[PDB]
């Protein structure tokens, strides 16, 4: 099974790395970033790459029950993960405040949406994400490159997983739930009195389309922020369980381009010219 | 964590 | 008859010009391209020091 | 460089935020191509706040520009590419003409060439069927058959409007990229406008989807 | 009624006169002349900030400023060597189809669907363009105004004329009629003593300024005008059209020269330049990009893709160092 | 164009003051905008310096900390605030006009200016001459010297020459050494290079008598000479 999974991974992080990759090169030039919708696909591309990049890592620590790449090592891609998952998860948030407050306030937004703004909401996402992912260089070291904080090193690892757990699954969830049926709402009440209406039409597209962009999202990573905690709270033997929800967890960021990527006007455009 | 309780 | 009297006067007055031969409308054409060849910088691409693009 | 060059691009600069600034403001403003064989013009009156005609007015905290182009005699394919990217045209077309000389027919071929035109591939076409009272008369006394002989309907407004409508409605080739806002209209006070609200503000969700992927 | 007759007639004579003056075929001419080879040419400059399509420009005499309108409803002046916006012009009407700039560099104009040019002096106390004068008359729509000097300007419409005006007093100084269709084009001669304009009826004529009189009319296209220049001489033309192909007209000969076209290419032609030496001749497309033609030989000799849509404007300098296009994509792009 | 100046008078040493500056006929919101100087029986000192959008501010290195430029465009208003004034501060201060594009003519105006008085690596430009008699319709050539060649790589020669008559302001007659303002004759022009600057003055006339001035403006902070009179 340690053959084949790493197979498996190693398999997802190529088409990850593919596709993400392929974003960026679609973005940079044939795109010609100009609006704040680039930005963010632009930082969200570079977020997926950066955390897709280090899965051969964790496949040999599955399969090689060791880490023969130095303490140094061990701390870095730990960093580099938990940086690149936190801040895909907030660009995401960010892409859909953006849509949130460029359709229901399409006048007023002007000013928030800039290219300044956008770049200057990227900085702050990715210090928040190493704010918060500090923890982990703080107490890593080679035991299986894992976390050993201070005793109780229970507590301290229950406090960091609820802290990530809200931080990076729950505010998203709960403001990219919340911006998408504002989002709906504002495309019934403005359906019904345009004096064309018969049965709801483009409204079958874009509520099919929302309620996919949210259960892709919320259905990669429950599985893990809920065995986590399952497992702090009761634990279990035997696991590999846990390989299901980590590739689950790194299977996100390889489908994000086939949502905000060749889905977009632009990106049609610029991946038709190639 | 990531490999695995926790 | 409104526009079929001084229509036909504008085409008299066009007509009773000379007109030279095609031969010496080339050659002119193809001197100026010559005595200017030199001094055209998308003809003949200059250094980067006389060059302020 | 040097202070002087420095204080042009601080100029530059300068001017290049201003752009933006009123380019923002611009964006905001919903234009309104007005088309129509031989002039509902003069449907222009509903509010009452040298070739284009720009008509401003305000509706709900939303400003719209109606550009009339009825003075312009050249030909349409010289200047008509310069409204493409307008949000929205409004066809006005006389209800009352159909008996008339052949003049719906006219509307029709003009609704035709303006809907099934290569710049306005995804402009939605607000289509005002106005002269509706008139038309009540006419097909009371004239049937409605007279300018389609394939209509086999009660002369009554209730069926005659609408199999206009859809015979209006079906010129549309496009039915994927753009969508026609049809209304019969009727002057009472504001509801002309009340329907051009809503067809723009539609419109404009569904630009904005678009520019943000979401769509 | 039957004066008809002797128009036609007329008209053999003409074609005739014009026949028997040609027996070169130029093409045959050049037939030992080596090619100009491959012109590469690199985008020196990108020039951003027209948040809408822009519909022309206009190089400064001095080389260095130049002139260009857009949709947006602005006029911006750039410095093309630091990319510096100098001046923007806040315009009416934003349908605005021509604009240009005065050979002293004081004043610029523009116009379009609103049937007026408007002048906007640059050089005036308060630190300010203000427009100085709006000149109206027209009953189509401006698609060219070309300065003669401070106070001459010579514009053509969509009403199928063009027309020279005073500035101080601001009437029509002098009219020119006689195209069966609307006028897109304009060209003012290096000695700005007599100019060329290409209309809507496939024709291009020859006026004069000073008489005010057609002098002569040129055809061969099949289908309508919308771009025309003089070669450096004066004594030649090219123009460009809807039916993909660029040709060029002798005043002299009364007759075409070449025909710049390729099977290969279906698109109309926007904008026509020439070169310094009139050696290389320019042609912006609607596939989105501009080609550049050996005016001798009649075969490609290069292209400047970069625009993402269609190239509407170009122009070259008078110092020759530099290409300037214009495109639908809100950005203009200095080649050299 | 009008730039009057107000708030000058007789102030203790160490107190408080504000000039107020009012523009009336120009654009005022696309102008930078100078606060020069002048002692009473001495040359020009350039003080302060707003850009348009006061998004720069400049300062003589002998005004730092103490005075600040404001500049209020809705009202059309230039301000200098001084605190802890000296005897050195005793001057007239001239309100200034600047605008920067390809081919502007900065310093083309100056106000009157307001009379303030007290109870008891910069550029050099010289101009050695402080007196030269002369009689109408003969031509003078006045001299400048810098310490620094004002020549740009970008080829401008970053040189002004102003003049000022008896009881006036100083007006501009030429900018970057060559370039002759819109206002006065072709009797004036300059010419030189790096270091090396001449005016001339062809034909003489009444009314030229004063004080030439020249100035730099390759880089902060603006120097002048030290005035060269032109008697008869």
């Amino acid at each position: 099974s340690a053959i084949l999974i790493s197979f498996i991974y190693s398999v997802v992080c190529l088409v990850g790395l593919c596709g993400n990759s392929m974003v960026i090169y679609v973005i940079l030039r044939y795109a010609k970033m100009k609006t704040a919708t680039n930005i963010y696909i632009l930082n969200l591309a570079i977020a997926d790459e950066l955390l897709m990049l280090s899965v051969p890592f964790l496949v040999t620590s599955t399969l090689l029950r060791h880490w023969p790449f130095g303490a140094l090592l061990c701390r870095l891609v730990l960093s580099v993960d938990a940086v690149n998952m936190f801040t895909s998860i907030y660009c995401l948030t960010v892409l859909s405040v953006d849509r949130y407050v460029a359709v229901v306030h399409p006048i007023k937004a002007a000013r928030y949406r800039r290219p300044t703004v956008a770049k200057v909401v990227n900085l702050g996402v990715w210090v928040l994400s190493l704010l918060v992912i500090l923890p982990i260089v703080v107490f890593s070291r080679t035991a299986a490159c894992n976390m050993l904080m201070p005793e109780p090193a229970q507590r301290w690892l229950v406090g960091f997983v609820l802290y990530t757990f809200l931080m990076g699954f729950l505010l998203p969830v709960g403001a990219i739930c919340l911006c998408y049926v504002l989002i709906i709402a504002k495309m019934r009440m403005v359906a019904l009195k345009a004096g064309w209406q018969q049965r709801k039409r483009s409204e079958r597209k874009i509520t099919l389309m929302v309620m996919m962009v949210v259960m892709v999202f919320v259905i990669c990573w429950m599985p893990f922020y809920v065995v986590q905690l399952v497992n702090v709270f009761a634990e279990q033997d035997d696991a590999t369980v846990s390989q299901l929800s980590v590739i689950l967890g790194y299977a996100n960021s390889c489908a994000n381009p086939i949502l905000y990527g060749f889905l977009s006007d632009n990106f049609k455009r610029s991946f038709q010219r190639i | 964590x990531k490999y695995f309780p926790x | 008859i409104a526009q079929a009297r001084k229509l036909v006067e504008q085409l008299k007055m066009e007509a009773n010009i000379d007109r030279i031969k095609v031969s010496k409308a080339a050659a002119d054409l193809m001197a100026y391209c010559e005595a200017h060849a030199k001094e055209d910088p998308l003809l003949t691409p200059v250094p980067a020091s006389e060059n302020p693009f | 460089l040097s202070a002087e060059d420095k204080a042009a691009v601080e100029r530059s600069k300068m001017i290049d935020r201003n752009l933006r600034e009123d380019g923002e403001k611009a964006a905001r403003e919903v234009k309104l191509l007005l088309l129509g064989a031989g002039e509902g013009k003069s449907i222009v009156k509903q509010m009452k706040i040298t070739g284009i005609v720009e008509t401003h007015f305000t509706f709900k905290d939303l400003h719209f520009k109606m550009f009339d182009v009825g003075g312009q005699r050249s030909e349409r394919k010289k200047w008509i590419h310069c409204f493409e990217g307008v949000t929205a045209i409004i066809f006005c077309v006389a209800l009352s003409d159909y008996d008339l000389v052949n003049r719906m027919h006219e509307s029709m071929k003009l609704f035709d060439s303006i809907c099934n035109n290569k710049w306005f591939t995804d402009t939605s076409i607000i289509l005002f069927l106005n002269k509706k009272d008139l038309f009540e008369e006419k097909i009371k006394k004239s049937p409605l058959t007279i300018c389609y002989p394939e209509y086999a309907g009660s002369n009554t407004y209730e069926e005659a409007a609408a199999y206009i409508q859809c015979q209006f409605e079906d010129l549309n080739k496009r039915k994927d990229t753009k969508e026609i806002y049809t209304h019969f209209t009727c002057a009472t006070d504001t509801k002309n406008v009340q329907f051009v609200f809503d067809a723009v503000t539609d419109v404009i969700i569904k630009n904005n989807l678009k520019d943000c992927g979401l769509f | 009624d039957q004066l008809r007759q002797e128009a036609e007639q007329l008209k053999n004579q003409i074609r005739d006169a014009r026949k028997a003056c040609a027996d070169a075929t130029l093409s045959q001419i050049t037939n030992n002349i080596d090619p100009v080879g491959r012109i590469q040419m690199r985008t020196r400059r990108t020039l951003r900030g027209h948040l809408a399509k822009i519909y022309a420009m206009h190089w400064g005499t001095d080389s260095r400023l130049l002139v260009s309108a857009s949709q947006d409803g602005k006029l911006i002046i750039w410095d093309s060597y630091t990319t510096n916006k100098v001046h923007a012009i806040p315009l009416r009407s934003s349908w605005v189809m021509t604009c240009a700039y005065a050979p002293s560099g004081n004043y610029v104009a523009c116009g379009g669907l609103d049937n007026i040019c408007s002048i906007y002096n640059l050089k005036t106390r308060e630190g300010n363009v203000r427009v100085s004068r709006e000149l109206a008359g027209h009953t189509g729509y401006l698609s060219c105004c070309r300065f003669l000097d401070d106070n001459q300007i010579v514009t053509s419409s969509g009403d199928t004329t063009c027309a020279l005006w005073d500035i101080e007093t601001g009437q029509q100084t002098t009219t020119f009629t006689g195209h069966t269709g609307d006028v897109m084009s304009l060209s003012l001669a290096p000695d700005t003593r007599l100019f060329v304009s290409g209309a809507c009826d496939a024709s291009a004529k020859l006026w004069d300024v000073r008489e005010g009189m057609c002098r002569q009319t040129f055809t061969g296209h099949e289908s309508d005008i919308n771009a025309i220049c003089f070669f450096p001489n004066g004594n030649a033309f090219a123009t460009g059209s809807d039916d993909a192909t660029c040709r060029l007209f002798d005043l002299r000969a009364d007759q075409e020269l070449m025909t710049y076209s390729h099977d290969n290419i279906i698109c109309g032609i926007t904008s026509v330049s020439f070169s310094k030496s009139g050696r290389l001749l320019l042609a912006g497309y609607d596939d989105f990009n501009c080609n550049v033609w050996d005016a001798l030989k009649a075969d490609r000799a290069g292209v400047l893709a970069g625009h993402d849509n269609r190239v509407s404007c170009l122009g070259v300098t008078d110092d020759g160092m530099a290409v300037a296009t214009g495109s639908w994509d809100s950005f203009l792009k200095i080649w050299n | 164009v009008q730039l009057v100046e107000s708030g000058g008078g007789l102030v203790q040493p160490g107190g408080s003051r504000k000039l107020s500056c009012s523009a009336s006929g120009f654009a005022f919101s696309s102008f930078g905008m100078h606060w020069v100087r002048q002692a009473p029986e001495k040359g020009l000192e350039w003080v302060a310096y707003i850009s348009s959008g006061s998004g720069t501010i400049y300062y003589a290195d002998t005004v730092k900390g103490r005075f600040t430029i404001s500049r209020d465009d809705p009202k059309n208003t230039l301000f200098l605030q001084m605190t802890s004034l000296r005897s050195e501060d005793t001057a007239m201060y001239y309100c200034v006009r600047s605008i920067y594009y390809y081919g502007s003519s900065p310093f083309d105006f100056w106000g009157q200016g307001t009379t303030l008085t007290v109870s008891s690596s910069d550029i050099v430009m010289t101009q050695a001459t402080s007196s030269v008699p002369v009689t109408p319709g003969e031509s003078v050539s006045i001299s400048c010297r810098s310490s620094k060649s004002l020549l740009h790589s970008n080829g401008n020669t970053y040189l002004y020459w102003f003049l000022q008559r008896p009881g006036q302001s100083p007006q501009l007659l030429i900018y970057r050494m060559s370039n002759l303002a819109s206002g006065v004759p072709d009797r004036f022009s300059g010419s030189g290079s790096g270091t090396a600057f001449t005016l001339t003055i062809s034909r003489l006339e009444a009314e030229d008598v004063g004080v030439y001035y020249c100035m730099q403006h390759l880089e902060y902070p603006l120097t002048f000479g030290a005035g060269t009179k032109l008697e008869l």
